[PDB]
């Protein structure tokens, strides 16, 4: 298991009067740590997680600067690969960005990555070796030879195997308390009938960080999938996760069929 | 490209009637991002109603989260409406207190 450090980014245009929205959001594992929004009044990279407000404002300068630049490249970018794929301009088009950096359990790296996509499909993307692109389609074949020539993977190689990871080691300095922290799941059955005969179990898992979970059901000591019905894992809303699975047993068969649920926080049992 | 939203409303905690608790309405898997979701306590909206920031998925599908504070009873009606360009009437979906 390991850490990582990801930002997320949306650029939307807006047709009708204005400017094209942005918005930034930074993550260390499952744990956002800041924003920007451009429509929020203070035009501002603002803290999300406790452990980052110890920054000073030179921290918060130097990022609401590149932030603000890269929206400004993105609206440039908006309009040009509208003319790539020929669209109206009467149109409003999204443009997403994530890139990021996985260091293992010693700081030492593992894997860094940076791809974008244009309305909801992967437009180009850095390959894994850090130093050659991905494009997709003949659009995104133009920029690879634009970037080709202007050697930008050298500087994607060079964030995200240095600076993107001096980061991040940080960042699980200064948040510790919550960033390592690993929140075992909540687990607790709960049986609704239905007629006589039938009857549901559903097993929760509530309160985890991270959200990375298996939950599943057995009948006599082999795997249940017929008949089971699963959740997607959802923010609880206080940092933590939820999730539950149920399946439907005959009255009377409930002892059959035993829950398993796994998770770093708990050295896997029943 | 565009996909519809997936709508989950549960509560923070375990819901207790009575006793103050959060409402959320999760949304994800959808792209456009532009939504809009209300959580409605009896047909009626609630404003003063907050959500999260906006971030995407591994497909670069959009999720969002939102609530609101509420405190169960066996008499009110709690749900999420949401409404996007890839549906034709928006969904709404009712919180079920047992999920």
């Amino acid at each position: 298991g390991s850490h990582s450090m990801r930002y997320f980014y949306t650029s939307v245009s807006r047709p009708g009067r204005g400017e094209p929205r942005f918005i930034a959001v930074g993550y260390v594992d499952d744990t956002q740590f800041v924003r920007f929004d451009s429509d929020a009044a203070s035009q501002r990279m603002e803290p999300r997680a406790p452990w980052i407000e110890q920054e000073g404002p030179e921290y918060w300068d130097r990022n609401t600067r590149n932030v603000k630049a890269q929206s400004q490249t993105d609206r440039v970018d908006l309009g040009t690969l509208r003319g790539y794929y020929n669209q109206s301009e009467a149109g409003s088009h999204t443009i997403q960005m994530m890139y990021g950096c996985d260091v293992g359990s010693d700081g030492r790296f593992l894997r860094g990555y940076r791809q974008d996509a244009y309305d909801g499909k992967d437009y180009i993307a850095l390959k894994e070796d850090l130093r050659s692109w991905t494009a997709a389609d003949m659009a995104a074949q133009t920029t690879k030879h634009k970037w080709e020539a202007a050697h930008v993977a050298e500087q994607w190689r060079a964030y995200l195997e240095g600076t993107c990871v001096e980061w991040l080691r940080r960042y699980l300095e200064n948040g510790k308390e919550t960033l390592q922290r690993t929140d075992a799941p909540k687990t607790h059955m709960t049986h609704h009938a239905v007629s006589d005969h039938e009857a549901t179990l559903r097993c929760w898992a509530l309160s985890f960080y991270p959200a990375e979970i298996t939950l599943t059901w057995q009948r006599d000591g082999e795997d249940q999938t017929q008949d089971t019905e699963l959740v997607e894992t959802r923010p609880a809303g206080d940092g933590t996760f939820q999730k539950w699975v149920a399946v439907v047993v005959p009255s009377g068969q409930e002892q059959r069929y035993t829950c398993h649920v796994q998770h770093e926080g708990l050295p896997k049992p029943l | 490209i565009q996909r519809t939203p997936k709508i989950q409303v549960y509560s923070r905690h375990p819901a207790e009637n009575g006793k103050s608790n959060f409402l959320n309405c999760y949304v994800s898997g959808f792209h456009p991002s532009d939504i809009e979701v209300d959580l409605l306590k009896n047909g009626e909206r609630i404003e003063k109603v907050e959500h999260s920031d906006l971030s995407f998925s591994k497909d670069w599908s959009f999720y969002l989260l939102y609530y609101t504070e509420f405190t169960p009873t066996e008499k009110d009606e709690y749900a999420c409406r949401v409404n996007h360009v890839t549906l034709s009437q928006p969904k709404i979906v009712k919180w079920d207190r047992d999920m």
